[PDB]
């Protein structure tokens, strides 16, 4: 499927999301952002059936903006991932349920802390260090679960992303054409220049 | 499951085994299978015992509104019919099998009713994957004119032939007598001919036998 | 399950087995196979117990009202109901149901409703699982106008002949008379009509 | 069909609720019945006043039983008493034993009639209750509960109180009789002098109606072998045991 | 003033439509009396045929609900009718979901029920009618219950029903003050009709024919509405006192 | 048909009012008094129940205070059947902003919930207005504590202190009187007693006729709500009655 | 693909001389990725215990469910919900949606605070009730659980001994299953204290 | 107080409902229609007043047929006699629907009186301003029955509604006294015939036009049928011939 | 007086008011008249105009091949009946390939219109309408008025002076009802009988519209230059 990686260092987490969208025999798109920020500081990305991706980010987007501006208030990440998860779990017993994985990037400003959250496509939330929806985290998991720290930095975070990246390109039967990667801190969500 | 009912001559019984099971896993080895739809109504259950427990709970909340409503004891036709309606309603969906015994204004009641929303009347009946034993002992030993104690002992039997020759039931045997003239008088474990055997050695661990890497208490009060 | 509904001079008689079985369990051996609708209109039932048995209820009811408002139904009137309730519901029901009913206008009458709800009014009517095994029998020993006596032997026959062969069938013969004079319940145990 | 959505009881430019008043003054035009809470367990009593000599009063109940162990009286317009009580008798199952599997308590029993009165004073196309509840009930963690529903919608606890004509005087008396060390049958014996003050007529077993919300009553369950199902405390006092306690006095 | 109109309450906590129905059920100017046999059930009423070109025979107040249920109506015909069917459609509804014929107190009190209904809900007028509902029940016995346009409903002894109401309801009182009974020690039906018919005449003070009087009897396991040479018969059995 | 029985309570009058709403607050007028008091470090509120008699078993009585949440409470002035069917709804809201997003809910979103509410009943359907006021104590992680007061009219306001039902005006001016910023919870206490005590229209303030409760706070709040005894104690405590 | 068998877990409760005990493993998973080790099954509500077995998202959900509802039930009744209450509400909620099932299997326990007698029960996924005073377990070791539990288990066991029994249980049953493991926790629950330990297994 | 003649099915301190019977006036404004029992059946009969020259004679049907055995003649406001008309087939068709036979006479009237006292329930329906003579021949014979505004039906020997009802029942009370064994069908047309002339005499400002249909057990074999052409001449005639 | 305002009360003499209300709302309405011989049927309408400036207002209306009306009243209901009416012809010719009667056309807007005159919050129709057709039966012509009441009649007019026309129809009825076969002198009747209604105003091209059906002479519509030669 789509690569969706996400790793929470000790002030930022990093989103990557791949920038290939493939429909048949043919890479339709070698630039494609698969990542929808739902506030100033929380970043979702997805990935997916064609179409219920981006449908679902933006209706979760839009709810979220929706919130913000009626009380002039930015919710915890945690606020925004329970709801997400609450409309992923009443999706999956609709008529035609979302068929969207999830991982959200947020830092919780009165907390001053990074969250990183993982929800399926059934509404299966997970507070965890580093996370990946697919077969992505088939591999990366083994490399992070020996090479994060908590005390990391954004640079290291980054090089640990670069290192599950190359190992992607190695051992994955598909170009997912590169990533592009997010960085979600205290002062909210910037794009990396370049990642190759 | 087994599940049996007997006429004697001044009321019915019913009689039940009490072994709940997830496939061919004993989950409950004492699950009472003996239902209260109205204080001198009582049913046996068999099937998906959810659905059981379910509509037999339902009816007995509707026939307790029905009675304050009427300002009349209940009466085992009423159970029957809105138990049969109802299952006819969501058809063979609702997976109860009920044997409904009772004794009402108009006397004594032994019905049966299956999943899909039929009823059949009759003096001794049986029902669960065990009936087939049951039936045989009652076609056995059954007789008109049953005293109290003689329909007891023979649905005792019947639920001791479904938990020895059926491994659906077994464990103890609960037994609900219902007479004209009394009250309902419910036998738990009338027979317990399935007492474990005590084990050849006792496993009570040695204290800090377990690795414990944290503890915490937890807050219950506010 | 092998019923049949005669008509003779005097009324109509209704006959049918105790035999009903869950595959090749006798479930009970002692059913009694003929149901009332109202006081002189009877039915004998096969197939679905429950949709049977709800039908017969159905039926009951609205003969019930029938009664309440207009009067005593004719043995037409519940052959209709049971020809609406049975035709209207006829992807969701597998019954067939022969009514018999005496008026004095009329005298007997005889209606039978197979699957699909069509109703077809006969001087004599067989159905249930054994009544193929008797069709021969009745065409060649069926009269018009006979007696109680020779319409009883007549029943008694077929449904021994039915039940000697069809092994759905069995028990005991069961028979209700309807006449001027009232409703008669007959029996006729195994150790009689084998004999025949 | 229906188009009287809009409310019938409207605020008054005095702020009074007009109906709500016209009930509550329907109510106070009732025949008087009063409760007193005891110790050990609570009683509710009322005048079985009869419009013909020829009608039963026995198959005409002003105390009628809503769960084993809570039961209610009225005074004011029978028919609404007899809807409330088929109502609250329902309530009690769908709202509460159907999702809990045990009987409702009393203070949540008399809040869903009270909800009940309270949409038909707020509601379109509907006049307020034309009654006043006095309920009583018993359970495990509340224990013993007397408690009163006027056609507002409102309700109160009451260690004693009355309603109806003499709901003035009634309420003096047990103002003056009470106290929080009674026995049953003190609170029974008071109960009984208050309506002897508040009736003209006959008084016997015959034209009162009084019941109490006591000990469990095993015998009355209907079936034995259930040693946690205890018998339902509601007990409506038999003709007989009326009269020996008048008798005694 | 609104609170005469629609069924809310007057200031003095009353009910004016109410009331107005209960002075419509005495449109009819017909009387009825209800009362209890050993083991039967008797009503009367009186049949009033003005007009020549009417069809006698279709002049009732007295309708057959169930086989156990008999029900005599006080007040005009349509509402009459309208409680007849309702009550019929009810009694065969209970029995189909109940699996047991309806008793007399049950359908008594369902149409209180909706009779309170009518008092309370704005959009439905109360029926201008007094049903007493007559049967043998099989646990209570012969019942007697009678329900108003109030929602009012309770069971009688004996009872009384119309513009007269009140002679009648006097006399038979005066009777039970006298017999000590809640019924008639009669063992037949036919004696209780007597009985019934007899202490008609006497409050009324008016002698009935044939053509005057309805009767409906109501046994174990049925109820009857009398023809005329039945009540005929009657009537010459009573004037054969001596 | 039944135009002729229609009251018309959501419109207009000729100078631009809310005929039931007016009516409604009028209603209130009559109702108890119930004071709210934000201090420093906690809430406090103080009603007066309007019904009182020797035999009003007022253990198990709450005819003022009622618990939202573990961080909200209101005091109700008014109907109390009314006031309990907003409550529930509240009560129902906040445990549906709990399970969405796993944090209790702001005080203000509750407000507002309510208000809304009370407004729809104020422009559509042709019923008739809920005849209650509301005082509410909260407290959230966002503006700390919260004194929040809502009307029959929909609309709902903030305040340091305030007062609903009768002779608001006097306890409003007492309050402005001897009101101060820097106070805290138990002068806040004292201040809502003695402002009961001299606008209620009964002869002597009583633990009989007083409902009391307290928002204090650890990272911990605590909804105290006064019992009989703890009510005489505060009385005779800050000197308004004798014992 | 199983719904009861996507995410995988275990939970145990057992009984003893005035207390109770409820254990649960620590791990969650998509089939054969184990995905996290912090996921603890056993909620509180007051002093009522529930762990919920099955698809992790229904986990949730009900938890959440009945959050909500022994809340409202706390503000109605002014007391905690009792371990009997609550079973019956689970039960009654799970029935809710006979046709479209919650594919989990909860287990309830605790101390009535009235009475002191420790109370444990199992449900199915629509909601039968199993009330067994010895052992219930639930999760896709289920028969791991239930030999360990009917050998092991002896009744009236002082706390200190109970959890190392059920501890033993846990972990024998969850090596076991493949999909159980990353972990647990134990729940020793008495009348006026809950403690909460975590124990060192195999993380495979 | 005052206005409990403005709102439908208000109850007036006597026990009365105002608006009925100003329905009633205005059935008693309508044309004077008539039935007629007879032994084997019924005769409908009924007048049409001709406003002008201009109207097509023997057309514009007063009498309408019900199911195929049932006929309907209606006095007052012709329109909602056409509304009841409809609602009485639709009745009639679903009783035949479900129990096959037809529907019988006495069932057809129930059904019409409660659709009319449903009527006089409601302050959001008026009252029907028809009162309506029907009947025919079911398996128990020969009916005639009349409903009137208020709900209120029953079964008669004659029949009469309208501007000339009291002529009309004077005469239908003779001919009950002078025939107790019963009338014949074409002797019920033609006294049909004979008491409708008679009842023109009170509105003989303008001509009128005869309508009649019968339904006979013999005659017509149990089925609706309007008399046309020799046999309404012929009772033309003969009224003709009575009234001179 | 205080029984007028809805359809739903009714009046101490047995009068629905609204009712006669939107009759006199038709009284106030232009002139229309049709008349009928046994081979045509002809409806002749008077259209006006708001002032010199404006249109004429279209008073005849198509329904069908072989069935038309004339309006007098309120446009907007002449528009809704002539819709309803239109779906009955389609309905009829659809599901049983038959030519729908002028007869149970009229049956259908009575009972359309009692619809109105019975049920509160429904106002009755404003407009009565001449319906010309022909059937199985021949030519026909109907009179139907918001009351729902519906007569077939030889002649007749509604609208403004109206009664000139009728009388002048009555007088003409054995004559016109013997013009078959020659649709020009059956217009010129009918041009006579509106004539006969007209007080301060003539006849022109512009305000005059002519409509026939007939055997053999589908429902068809004459104004402008084109009703020239029946002036
Ligand atoms: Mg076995
Ligand atoms: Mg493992
Ligand atoms: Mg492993």
């Amino acid at each position: 499927m789509d690569i969706i990686l996400g790793i929470r260092v000790q002030d930022s987490v990093i989103l990557a999301s791949s920038k290939a969208v493939t429909r048949g025999i043919s890479v339709l798109k070698d630039s494609d952002d698969k990542t929808r920020q739902l506030s100033p500081h929380t970043l979702m990305s997805f990935a997916g059936e064609a179409g219920d991706t981006v449908q679902f980010a933006e209706y979760i987007q839009a709810n979220i903006q929706l919130y913000s501006i009626r009380e002039d208030y930015e919710l915890s990440p945690q606020a925004v991932s329970s709801f997400v998860r609450q409309e992923l779990a009443k999706s999956i017993r609709s008529r035609r349920p979302y068929q969207v994985n999830v991982l959200i990037g947020g830092y919780d400003k009165k907390k001053n802390k990074p969250e990183l959250y993982q929800i399926d496509y059934l509404g299966t939330k997970v507070e965890l260090p580093y996370g990946a929806h697919g077969y992505s985290g088939f591999y990366t998991f083994s490399l992070l679960d020996h090479h994060y720290r908590p005390d990391m930095t954004t640079e290291e975070g980054l090089d640990l992303l670069k290192l599950c990246v190359q190992e992607l390109e190695k051992r994955m039967p598909m170009d997912f054409k590169g990533v592009i990667v997010k960085i979600v801190d205290k002062d909210g969500i910037r794009q990396v220049d370049d990642f190759q | 499951t087994t599940i049996v009912g007997v006429k004697f001559n001044n009321g019915v019984v019913i009689a039940a085994d009490t072994r709940s099971t997830q496939g061919p896993i004993v989950a409950d080895k004492n699950c009472a299978k003996l239902h209260r739809i109205s204080p001198k109504i009582w049913c046996a259950g068999a099937g998906t015992a959810a659905d059981t427990e379910a509509v037999t709970q339902l009816i007995g909340s509707n026939i307790e509104l029905h009675s304050l409503y009427t300002s009349r004891e209940p009466r085992v036709v009423s159970a029957l019919q809105m138990l049969k309606q109802h299952l006819f309603k969501y058809q063979g969906h609702i997976g109860a099998y009920l044997i409904v015994a009772g004794v009402d204004p108009t006397g004594s009641h032994l019905f049966s009713i299956h999943a899909h929303g039929s009823t059949d009347v009759g003096y001794y009946l049986s029902l669960g994957s065990g009936s087939l034993a049951a039936m045989a002992v009652l076609e056995s030993h059954w007789k008109q004119d049953l005293t109290k104690e003689e329909a007891i002992k023979l649905a005792s039997d019947a639920i001791q032939a479904g938990i020895w020759n059926d491994l659906g039931s077994g464990s103890n045997v609960d037994v609900c007598v219902m007479e004209i003239g009394k009250d309902a008088e419910y036998l738990r474990n009338y027979l317990t001919p399935n007492v474990r055997e005590e084990k050849q050695k006792s496993y009570k661990f040695p204290r800090g036998t377990t690795a414990v890497l944290k503890e915490s208490i937890v807050n219950i009060c506010d | 399950t092998s019923i049949m509904a005669v008509t003779f001079k005097d009324g109509v008689i209704l006959g049918a087995d105790s035999r009903t079985t869950t595959g090749a369990y006798i479930a009970n051996r002692v059913t009694d196979k003929l149901t009332r609708v109202h006081d002189k209109i009877w039915c004998c039932r096969s197939g679905s117990a429950a949709d049977t048995q709800a039908i017969a209820d159905i039926v009951q009811y609205h003969l019930e009202l029938y009664t309440s408002q207009y009067g005593t139904p004719s043995t037409e009137t519940a052959a209709s109901v049971f020809k609406e309730l049975c035709y209207e519901n006829k992807d969701n029901l597998t019954a067939g149901i022969i009514v018999a009913g005496y008026d004095d206008k009329n005298k007997g009458e005889v209606y039978t409703i197979p699957l699909g709800g069509s109703v077809h009014k006969l001087p004599y009517a067989i159905a249930g699982s054994g009544s193929t095994f008797i069709y021969g029998y009745c065409d060649k020993n069926f009269r018009e106008n006979m007696s109680k006596e020779e319409t009883v032997d007549f029943i008694k026959h077929s449904l021994s002949q039915a039940i000697k062969w069809d092994g759905s069938s069995g028990g005991v013969i069961r028979m209700v008379v309807l006449t001027a004079a009232g409703v008669e319940r007959l029996i006729f145990y195994p150790d009689e009509y084998e004999q025949l | 069909t229906d188009r009287y959505s809009f409310s019938l009881t409207t605020f008054s430019p005095s702020g009074k609720l007009g109906q709500i008043d016209y009930a509550l003054t329907a109510v106070k035009q009732g025949v008087t019945s009063l409760g007193i809470k005891a110790t050990n367990g609570v009683v509710i009593a009322t005048e079985k006043k009869s419009s013909s000599p020829l009608a039963m009063s026995e198959t005409l109940s002003k105390v009628s039983l809503l769960t084993p162990d809570i039961g209610a009286v009225y005074s004011g317009m029978g028919p609404d008493y007899r809807v409330l009580v088929d109502k609250s008798r329902k309530v009690a199952h769908t709202s509460y034993k159907r999702i809990y599997g045990e009987y409702p308590p009393t203070k949540l029993l008399v809040s869903e009639v009270a909800k009940i009165m309270q949409e038909a004073t707020q509601s379109g196309g509907v006049r307020p209750f034309g009654v006043s509840l006095l309920i009583a009930g018993h359970d495990e963690f509340n224990g013993f509960s007397l408690y009163q529903v006027d056609p507002s919608g409102s309700y109160f606890p009451w260690k004693a109180t009355a309603i109806g004509k003499g709901s003035v005087a009634a309420k003096t008396f047990l103002e003056k009789r009470w106290n929080d060390e009674l026995e049953l049958e003190d609170a029974i014996h008071i109960a009984l002098l208050t309506l002897k003050e508040s009736v003209e007529g006959e008084f016997n077993g015959d034209t009162i109606e009084l019941a109490i919300i006591g000990d469990e009553n095993p015998d009355l369950l209907g079936y034995t072998g259930i040693p946690t199902d205890k018998g339902p405390r509601f007990r409506k006092l038999t003709s007989q045991e009326i009269n020996d306690r008048l008798e005694a006095l | 003033g609104y609170d005469r109109h629609i069924t809310i309450f007057s200031p003095e906590g009353r009910l004016y439509q109410v009331e107005y129905a209960f002075k419509a059920t005495n449109q009819t100017n017909i009387n009825s009396l209800a009362v209890r046999g050993k083991d039967c059930t008797v009503v009367i009423s009186q049949k009033k045929v003005p007009d020549k070109l009417l069809d006698p025979t279709t002049v009732s107040y007295i309708f057959c609900i169930s086989r156990t249920i008999g029900m005599v109506v006080n007040g005009p015909i349509p509402d009459a009718r309208n409680a007849a069917l309702r009550a019929k459609a009810e009694a065969a509804e209970f029995r189909y979901k109940y699996g047991y014929d309806m008793p007399c107190d049950v359908l008594a009190k369902r149409m209180a029920n909706l009779s309170q209904i009518y008092t309370q809900r704005a959009y439905m007028r109360p029926l201008g009618v007094i049903l007493t509902f007559v049967s043998v029940d099989e646990e209570l016995g012969p019942s007697i219950y009678k329900t108003d346009p109030a929602g009012y409903y309770v069971g009688y002894k004996a009872t009384a029903t119309g513009p007269k109401q009140q002679e009648i309801t006097t006399n038979l009182e005066n009777h039970f003050k006298k017999s000590k009974i809640d019924h008639i020690n009669e063992e037949s039906w036919e004696k209780v009709v007597e009985f019934a018919i007899t202490h008609m005449i006497d409050a009324l003070g008016t002698e009935f024919s044939k053509n005057d009087l309805e009767v409906g009897v109501a046994t174990k396991d049925k109820f009857f509405t009398l023809s005329a040479e039945n009540i005929e018969e009657r009537l010459v059995a009573i004037a054969e006192q001596d | 048909g039944s135009r002729r029985y229609d009251s018309r309570t959501t419109i207009f009058s000729p100078e631009g009012r809310l005929y039931q709403v007016e009516y409604a607050l009028e209603s209130i007028s009559h109702a108890g008094t119930a004071i709210g008091i934000m201090a420093s470090d906690g809430i406090v509120l103080a009603a007066e129940r309007k019904v009182t008699s020797t035999l009003l078993e007022q253990d198990t009585s709450t005819e003022k205070l009622y618990k939202l949440n573990d961080k909200i409470a209101v005091a109700v002035a008014g109907l109390t059947a009314d006031a309990e069917i907003l409550i529930n709804t509240a009560r129902i809201h906040a445990q549906n902003y709990l399970k969405t997003y796993n944090e209790d809910i702001p005080v203000e979103i509750l407000v507002r919930r309510l208000s809304d509410i009370k407004q729809g009943y104020t422009q559509h359907g042709g019923l008739r207005p809920f005849g209650v006021s509301f005082i509410y104590a909260g407290y959230d992680d966002r503006y700390g504590y919260q004194l929040y007061t809502s009307n029959p009219s929909g609309n709902y306001t903030g305040w340091k202190a305030i007062s609903v039902g009768a002779n608001t005006s006097a306890a409003q001016t007492l309050l402005q009187m001897d009101y101060k910023d820097d106070m805290k919870v138990d002068d806040a206490i004292e201040l809502a007693l003695k402002t009961l005590s001299k606008t209620t229209d009964s002869s002597a303030l009583t633990y009989d006729r007083l409902e009391f409760a307290t928002i204090r706070k650890d990272g911990e709040v605590y909804q105290k709500i006064f019992k009989p005894q703890e009510i005489k104690d505060i009385l005779v405590k800050t000197g308004i009655t004798k014992k | 693909s199983d719904p009861s068998s996507i995410n995988g877990g275990i939970v145990v409760a057992m009984t003893g001389k005035d207390c109770v005990a409820i254990a649960c493993d620590l791990r969650l998973g998509s089939q054969s990725l184990g995905v996290s080790n912090k996921f603890e099954k056993i909620f509180h509500y007051g002093h009522v215990f529930l762990g919920i077995t099955g698809l992790a998202t229904d986990v949730t959900t009900l938890n959440e469910m009945f959050r909500y509802k022994t809340n409202l039930y706390k503000l109605k009744e002014e007391r905690a919900i009792e371990p009997e209450t609550f079973t019956q509400l689970v039960s009654s909620s799970l029935y809710e949606r006979r046709f479209g099932p919650y594919f989990v299997g909860p287990v309830v326990a605790g101390i009535n605070s009235k009475s002191g007698k420790p109370f444990i029960a199992g449900f199915d996924l629509i909601g039968c009730i199993d009330e067994a005073k010895d052992f219930i377990v639930s999760g896709t070791a289920s028969d791991q659980l239930f030999g360990m539990c009917e050998s092991l288990y002896e009744p009236n066991l002082e706390p200190e001994d109970l959890f190392e029994t059920i501890s033993q249980a846990l972990l024998n049953a969850a090596d076991r299953d493949a999909l159980s493991g990353w972990g647990a926790v134990v729940y020793i629950i008495k009348k006026d204290e809950v403690v909460k330990r975590y124990l060192k297994m195999r993380q495979d | 107080g005052t206005g409990y003649d403005l709102s439908n099915s208000v109850f007036s301190p006597d026990g009365r409902n105002f608006q009925v019977e100003y329905a009633v006036k205005a059935v008693e404004n309508g044309t004077t229609s008539i039935g007629i029992k007879c032994n084997d059946g019924v005769v409908f009969a009924v007048e049409k007043l001709i406003t002008s020259k201009l109207l097509v004679p023997q057309k514009n049907v007063k009498i309408q047929v019900v199911d195929r055995h049932i006929g309907c003649v209606y006095s007052g406001l012709i329109p909602d006699g056409r509304h009841l008309v409809n609602r009485g087939r639709e009745e009639a068709a679903s009783f035949k629907k479900l129990y096959k036979t037809p529907i019988p006479i006495p069932a057809f009237a129930d059904r019409l009186g409660q659709y009319v006292q449903a009527h006089t329930l409601y302050n959001s329906v008026r009252p029907f301003g028809v009162s309506t003579i029907f009947g025919g021949v079911d398996k128990n014979g020969a009916h005639l029955y009349m409903l009137e505004p208020s709900g209120s039906y029953w079964g008669y020997k004659g029949a009469a509604t309208g501007k000339g009802r009291q002529s009309a029942k004077a005469e239908l009370e003779k001919l009950v006294d002078h025939h107790p064994e019963g009338l014949s069908a074409r002797e019920a047309v033609k006294q049909a015939a004979k008491i409708i002339y008679l009842a023109h005499e009170d509105n003989k400002e303008k001509d009128f036009e005869l309508e009649i249909s019968w339904c006979s057990l013999s005659e017509t074999n149990g089925l609706h049928k309007f008399v046309k052409g020799d046999l309404l001449q012929e009772a033309i005639d003969f009224a003709q011939k009575e009234i001179n | 007086n205080n029984y007028d305002g809805d359809t739903v009360t009714f009046s101490p003499t047995g009068r629905l008011f609204q009712v006669e209300y939107a009759l006199e709302a038709i009284k106030q309405g232009s002139v229309t008249v049709g008349l009928r011989s046994n081979t045509h049927a002809v409806l002749v309408a008077l259209k006006r105009n708001a002032d010199e400036l404006s249109s004429y207002q279209k008073k005849i209306i198509k329904c069908d091949e072989h069935m038309g009306l004339s309006l007098a009243g309120l446009a907007p209901d002449a528009r809704v009946l002539s819709n309803y009416l239109r779906q009955q012809c389609n309905y009829s010719s659809l599901v049983f390939n038959r030519k729908l009667a002028v007869e149970r056309a009229g049956h259908l807007l009575c009972d359309k219109a009692q619809k109105n005159t019975q049920s509160y919050g429904g106002r009755p129709y404003g407009v009565g309408l001449l319906i010309i057709g022909y059937d199985k039966s021949g030519a026909h012509l109907l009179e139907f008025q918001p009351s729902g009441n519906v007569t077939e009649l030889y002649g007749t007019a509604i609208g403004a002076r109206s009664q000139g026309a009728k009388t002048y129809l009555e007088r003409t009825l054995d004559t016109f009802i013997k013009i078959d076969g020659n649709p020009d002198e059956l217009i010129k009747a009918g041009v006579e009988a509106i004539s006969q209604s007209l007080r301060d105003e003539s006849l022109t091209v512009d305000n005059l519209s002519i409509a026939i059906v007939g055997k053999d002479t589908p429902f068809t519509i004459y104004d402008g230059e084109a009703v020239a030669k029946y002036i």
